[PDB]
Formats: C-alpha cells, structure tokens, sequence
C-alpha cells in the first residue's frame, strides 16, 4: 500500500529561505502535495506585520517631521516591511526612541526580549540634525493574510497589514532511489520567508490546515 | 476571441503526440486520459461515440 | 524608473519644473523631508554674498487634476552635487528620470476568460505592495454668505444632528486636521439664520402643541461626498475685512 | 541585441519561459512570453465613474 | 483566532443513478476550494485502489486488427467492451475468468462463469454480438488490482488498457460563497461519475482517507 511521506531534511541555505524535503512519495502524490502545500503556505500563514503607528508630533501620514529625511508616508511604508516575531502575546506595542544624526534602523527599537527583530539592519528612516529626534509607538499583532487598513485619536496612523511570512514557494519533484525501490518521488520545497517562521513549523501548519479542511468528509 | 481560440486548440490534431492511436471507450475516458497527463489534448485516437 | 526607456525621460523630468534642479554646484549641507541646503563651491560662488542655496520642497499639495504634487529629496548629507543635477524629484520621477508608472512582471496568455477582450488580471501582490496606490487631494469649499433673512454662520450648534456626528469638529464648527472623515461626515458645519418663515399665532401655537422646538436656522453643513473617504490635511479660512474672525481662524 | 542580452543572463533566448498553473499546478504547454512591462495607472478610476 | 478557519460541510449532495453524484461544500476559505478540488481529483483519477480487466486472450486471435467468424464486433470493439467491464474482486490480486458461449445474440457480463469470488456489478454489460450458430466465442480475461489507469502502451495475448480507478469522470467547479459579512469565499462543487464498483460518496471518502493518511506524518 501507500508509503507515508515524512520530513527527512531541512536544508537552511540562508536566514530567510530554506529548503525542506518530503520523502518517500508515490507516483503523482508528489505534485499533488506540492501544489496543495504551496497554495496553503502562500494563502494562510500566521504573521506579525505592523498595524498602527503613532509619532509624537505627527497628525496625519501626509506631513513631515523636522530633521527626518523621510516623509511620514515613507516611514509607514518602511515599517510595513518590518519582519518581527512575537511569541507570548497576540498583540504587542513596541517603542522606538532615537535622537541624533544617522540612519534610524530597526535595531533602535526597545529590546522587549519577548519580541525578536529578525533584520536589525532594516532601515526605518534617516535623521539629519542632532536636535532632531523620533519618539514613536508601533503596534504589532498576529494575523493571517492581507488586511488593508481601510477595511478595519486623530494622531493614530494605520498601516496596511501583511500577515504572511512566506514570500516565495517552489516545489520540485525528483526521483528517490531509496528502499531498493524505483520511481519514488521526493518533494523538495524551497520556501523564501521573511525570517519570522520556522520552515518545519510552516510545513506542519500547512499540513494541519489541509487535514482540518479535509476532515469535513472523512 | 478566447473561447474560439480554446476550441480551436482543443479540436485539432498532430501527426505524433502522447497517447496517439489508442482506442478509447468514450469521451469520459478521453477527459480522464487528458487530465491524468497520459494523452495530449490533440492526438489522433479512436473513440466510441454515441 | 522605466527599465526600458528611450533616454528622453531625464530631459523631460528636468525641463519640466517639477524637480529641484541645483542652481549651483556644491555640497549638500542639510537635507530633510521639506528642505535642502547646498553649500556652494568656492569656484561658483559670487563675490560678497554668502551664498548657500536653499530649496524649499513643495510637499503634498493639490494639482489641477486633484492628483498629488510632492517633492522628495534624492540626496544625502555631505553628498557632492554638480550644476544642473536634480536634488528633489517631484511626482512621477525617480532620480530625475520620468517615471509615469510601474514596471512589473507580465505574462501573455488567456487566463480563464478574466482577460477576455482587453481586461487585465492583476495579482493580489500588486495591491499588497501598494505600488499603484495613488494619493488624490480633494478641495471642498464651504462659503458663508450674507443672504437675505440674515447672514450665515459657521457655528458648531448644528440642529437635527447628535453630538456623535459633531465630535470630530472643534468648538468653532470646523473639522480637525488629520481627522479620518468618510462619506457624509460634516467637515465644516455651517447653519444660517436664513432658515424658514415665522408662524402666525394659531400656526405657532399648533406647532408648539405638537412639542417641537424647530428654530429659524437651517442646515447647509458642507459634508464629505458620499463614497469618498480620506484624511484632512489642511484647513484654510479666508475671512472678509471686518467680520470678527472666529477662534479657529 | 535583445537575444544577446537575454543570453547574458540565464534566461532563454526565445524570451518565452515555462509557466505552471497556480490553481491546478499543471504545466502550461506552449511556453509563454513572460517579461517586465511598464504599466500606467491612467486617471480613469472606477469610483469616479460609478 | 489565527488558526481556526471556516471548516466546510457537505451542504448539498444531489445525486442521479448510483454511478453519478454531485457533492457541494460551503463555505470554504478564500482559495481553498481550488486546492481541495485539485487534490481530490488527482487522487481519484490517478491513485485509487481497484481492479479491472488487464489482458484478454482469445482462442484464435494473435493480432489487434484480427478477425473472427460470426462476431459482429471487431477485436477493437470487444476490447473496448471489456475495458468498461466493471469488476470487483476480493483480497486476491489477479484472477482469470473464462467466457464461453455459442448461439446468436448478445454476450452479457453474466455469461461469464459465475464460479469464484469475483463479483460483477453490471451483469447486463454487452461484451459482443455474435450472429451465426456454428461460431462459438471462447476467451479468458485476466483482471488485476492496480493503482489508477495503466495504458497498455506501457511495457496471441492482447493487452487491454487497465482502468483500475473506479471513477469514470470527476470535475470540480469552484464558485462564490456567502457568509454573514464575508463574500470572497469559495463553494466547492464536486461532480463525480463512477463505473459502479463503489458509490461516488464512497470514492470521495476513500480519497479523503488516502490524503489524510498521507499527511499523518506532519499533522
């Protein structure tokens, strides 16, 4: 009867994109599982994108702050790409306080050890003069998919939500000459995340989602 | 324009494609073969048509 | 930055007065979101006056077509600049090159009829990246005039509407800057003594018997057009000579 | 020159690559033309027409 | 809150004669209709346990385009008829059945020797028409248990394309579903037609069991 595939290798190429292996797979099941897992991963993976941002002297996102080279809109756009991991809390409020010339990066955020910033070098903005400072509050929540700010004080700036750690998924079906048996498929899934989700955890969540959806008629 | 192109591609033949010359038991078998990837959409065959 | 251009993008961008072309070469002494200060080189410096160029970038402002005109600096601190080089790039420009749109990955094939005649099938990634998101600035003018039956007023005491609808207004009856208004919201609520007629003794007695305190003030109350949302970015009050400008003004 | 520049990269000289259906995961026969084209968002928005 | 989805239910199962059915699921999450339908279709028409006529030997035929006296149908037509001969067999993998008959008229499936544990689901399935008297059709059909569709082209004995999978046709049709407020959802609509070995619902549930078992190593 059917051989059950299992996770045999997690080949971490870089910090962001990994390459997991599922083996063994019968004829045809390789493509079926690859496409199903690709759709599930690209569709529904929990993420921790920013939701709201509050700068002290800013009333709306179409203004400017003295000494900041970037418009508030560009700051919000940069934050929208911030990759962050939260473990214990569904919702957290990070703080960023910086003063003096230089690139205000994601590493200037308050540590808050329960929250991990995967790209400390991710530039947020630039400060041009010594007497210019940015003191701002960022609201990071768990979620799923894409939640535009339009669907969901006069100082609160909403940034569109991008709760999707995955960025690219590609599955290849190769030949697995193992178990003294020929024409057994091996599914190599190369997944490029933003660094906030474990590839093994991502595959596990995708399989769990597919099984839960499949339980409706079994 | 798109429907006619799709139908023109579907109903067409080439001298040699996958699953050519085999005899089919009906249109349902033809669709099963095409979806399964065992025969090309445009391959000369024999089909039992009612 | 069109990947496949023709070499006329830079000329078009520079010649049209949308960028901040450096009048004289020098070194960028200061640069923020709304200003550039270039310390001119000694070679190009006139005798006497000193002599550093100041470029005040035009931030978010309305165009004739209700688009957004916004100049962003394209230079950093201490970066040398030559004469004729772009310091800030206006709308539809990247590093001084005309960029009217966005270049993205396109495939030519029919797709389930969703691109049947001339339709385009766009992925959710295009809208996620907000690359074709546009800012449109819209101008709404409420004019209080001196009409018959008295003048018009910009007071916040708007009849027939609760305090919830008037929460976003200040004490002077004008919306706050930065307030997120949607269709139907009252931006500047003006109500005028130009209301309705006066009721004769029997008529007025009957009206008061019904238990209603309708006054001689009607509701004009400029409000956002239905279906239009956004954020208020500027409020300008032009007052005629000798009118006792209000607290908001 | 376009072919030469394509070959300088690891791209096919024909300008057409092989694409797979996102829904079914099945390969599209007849390699399709994929590139990068400059879309413009003209000032005719639906919400200004409805 | 970010882990539980809109788990669908079999909202409508409208059926026709037992070899055909139409199942409907609603409301599936945005996009899950296509993936579920594609996975089910692939498993059902590619890998489903079953048994069908694998290869038939005639007493006096050694070539595909051969001729026999007294049979209206050509070798091609009788091979086609055997291909659609739905057969159910017990745990035994491969079994050989015999068909022997003389006389003018149809040769139905019941005419096959009833001895053994092999069960015929379409007894009135026509295999051939023989029009004369002195000619007698004698043949042996070998049926094996397989894992989908195996064309005879994959390599006086005649090879028949073995269609092990019970399903004759399957097609999913993802449509638009509705919820209290959400609208960008899916309404999976499976349409199945089987050869009669098992019911369409049984085939769907077997495919779901196969997929779930294949995913037990991760859940």
């Amino acid at each position: 009867e059917f051989l059950k595939p299992r996770l045999v290798d997690i080949e971490q190429v870089s910090s962001t994109h990994a390459k997991v292996t599922l083996e063994p797979l019968e004829r045809g099941f390789g493509h079926t599982l690859g496409n199903a897992l690709r759709r599930i991963l690209l569709s529904s993976m929990p993420g921790c994108a920013v939701t709201e941002v509050e700068i002290d002297g800013v009333l709306h996102e179409y203004s400017t702050k003295e000494g900041v080279q970037e418009d508030i809109l560009e700051i919000l756009l940069n934050l929208k790409g911030l990759a962050v991991r939260v473990q214990g809390k569904d919702e957290v409020i990070l703080t960023l306080n910086k003063s003096g010339i230089g690139p205000v990066t994601a590493a200037d955020i308050t540590h808050d050890g329960d929250v991990e910033i995967v790209k400390p070098q991710h530039v947020i903005c630039h400060l041009t003069d010594e007497n210019a400072s940015i003191s701002m509050r960022i609201k990071v929540q768990r979620g799923r998919g894409y939640v535009p700010a339009s669907t969901r004080p006069i100082g609160r700036l909403l940034v569109d939500a991008c709760y999707s750690p995955v960025e690219r998924i590609a599955y290849n079906v190769e030949a697995a000459r193992v178990e003294q048996r020929t024409d057994l498929d091996k599914l190599v899934i190369e997944m490029e995340t933003n660094g906030t989700i474990d590839p093994e955890e991502a595959i596990r969540r995708a399989a769990t989602i597919l099984a839960e959806q499949l339980e409706a008629f079994v | 324009q798109d429907v006619v192109l799709g139908l023109y591609y579907m109903t067409r033949d080439c001298v040699n494609a996958k699953g050519e010359g085999m005899v089919l038991t009906g249109p349902k078998e033809a669709e099963r073969l095409y979806r399964s990837g065992l025969a090309s959409l445009h391959a000369r065959v024999k089909v039992r048509i009612t | 930055k069109p990947l496949v251009g023709t070499g006329m993008e830079r000329a078009v961008a520079v010649d049209s007065g949308v960028t901040a072309v450096a009048k004289r070469g020098g070194v960028v002494q200061y640069v923020d979101a709304s200003r550039i200060v270039i310390k001119v080189n000694e070679d190009e410096m006139y005798p006497g006056e000193a002599g550093i160029d100041i470029y005040n970038l035009t931030k978010y402002t309305r165009s004739n077509q209700n688009t957004c005109i916004n100049q962003m600096p394209c230079v950093s601190l201490g970066e040398p600049v030559e004469r004729g080089d772009v310091l800030a790039d206006g709308p539809s420009t990247d590093l001084g090159e005309l960029a009217l749109g966005q270049n993205m990955r396109v495939a030519f094939m029919p797709w389930n009829g969703y691109n049947f005649e001339d339709s385009i099938l766009v992925s959710e990634r295009v809208v996620q990246e907000d690359r074709f998101t546009t800012i449109h600035i819209q101008e709404l003018a409420c004019v209080s005039r001196d009409t018959k039956l008295g003048p018009e007023e910009i007071t916040a005491d708007i009849p027939n509407v609760g305090e919830a609808a008037l929460s976003k207004l200040d004490e002077s009856g004008i919306v706050y800057i930065g307030a997120e208004v949607t269709g139907g919201d009252i931006l500047v609520g003006k109500v005028t003594p130009k209301g309705e007629t006066q009721l004769t003794p029997e008529e007025k007695l009957l009206r008061a018997i019904f238990g209603e305190k309708a006054s001689d003030v009607k509701d004009s109350s400029l409000r956002v057009p239905n279906g239009v949302s956004g954020t208020v970015i500027d409020v300008q009050v032009f007052t005629r000579d000798g009118v006792e400008k209000d607290k908001r003004a | 020159e376009i072919k030469e520049l394509l070959k300088l990269g690891d791209l096919p000289t024909s300008g057409q690559i092989r694409l797979y259906d996102g829904r079914t995961g099945e390969q599209f026969e007849r390699p399709v033309t994929v590139g990068y084209m400059y879309m413009l968002k003209l000032n005719h928005l639906v919400d200004d027409k409805m």
